[PDB]
């Protein structure tokens, strides 16, 4: 996260980070068992951790739980990066104030809706730098225009941007399948963008209202 | 040569450790790789890297 602020210990529940051997991407705790993140994502081995805040020292609150099974969407398409989203189960639930799940939306989010984007991705723009601790960064959706106007051809109806056009707040490297929360619930799955945080670049979302139908009957046959 | 290319990171954010040829260095280092539309000088293992671009 380029550009944000320290969250807080456990002020984000339901964040989780990937870790294979080292935090590689993030994840959203959508039920006891169950965990969203992106597509790109996917690696064998991937031990989920709850609870984190410093992601380098046990705290005492985490918990640590393999996954055991991994579902990518059927229609992703690593190329265009369209239908970027993928399923977790978790190995066994975990025991949910500082570990809670996250409420998929009822309907999509329109521009101009604030949203909370989270992780522990890189810090700056032009350099390289990992926080400890748990990154917040507060960003608008943009419209659909603005955004196809960003990446000529390279926005589905699947996609969505948001930031701002001037650069400087952003998700980048590390923060991929983190959760983009608007109003309580998760409307975003970090993903894409040029570079992080430059600019007339805003990032790149997977739009996760759009699978919710996809999810719950997902979560319920595995 | 692909083995002479410089890392590609990627459009993608995730912090995935890979390695890469360098020729300047005459060894495989790592770097980050973001989960998408890697080029062909991204390796899993150090020695993946060797054996195909080791000496080039
Ligand atoms: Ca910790």
């Amino acid at each position: 996260i380029v550009g944000g602020y320290t969250c807080g210990a456990n002020t984000v529940p339901y964040q989780v980070s990937l870790n294979s051997g080292y935090h590689f991407c993030g994840g959203s705790l959508i039920n006891s068992q169950w965990v969203v993140s992106a597509a790109h994502c996917y690696k064998s081995g991937i031990q989920v951790r709850l609870g984190e805040d410093n992601i380098n020292v046990v705290e005492g609150n985490e918990q640590f739980i393999s996954a055991s099974k991994s579902i990518v969407h059927p229609s992703y398409n690593s190329n265009t990066l369209n239908n970027d989203i993928m399923l977790i189960k978790l190995k066994s639930a975990a025991s949910l104030s500082r570990v809670a799940s996250i409420s998929l939306p009822t309907s999509c989010a329109s521009a101009g809706t604030q949203c909370l984007i989270s992780g522990w991705g890189n810090t700056k723009s032009s350099g390289t730098s990992y926080p400890d601790v748990l990154k917040c960064l507060k960003a608008p959706i943009l419209s659909d225009s603005s955004c196809k106007s960003a990446y000529p051809g390279q926005i589905t109806s699947n996609m969505f941007c948001a930031g701002y056009l001037e650069g400087g707040k952003d998700s980048c490297q590390g923060d991929s399948g983190g959760p983009v929360v608007c109003s309580g619930k998760l409307q975003g799955i970090v993903s894409w963008g040029s570079g992080c945080a430059q600019k007339n670049k805003p990032g790149v979302y997977t739009k996760v209202c759009n699978y919710v139908s996809w999810i719950k009957q997902t979560i319920a046959s595995n | 040569d692909f083995c002479l290319e410089p890392p590609y990171t990627g459009p993608c954010k995730a912090r995935i450790i890979r390695y890469f040829y360098n020729a300047k260095a005459g060894l495989c280092q790592t770097f980050v790789y973001g989960g998408c539309r890697a080029k062909r000088n991204n390796f899993k293992s150090a020695e993946d890297c060797m054996r195909t671009c080791g000496g080039a």
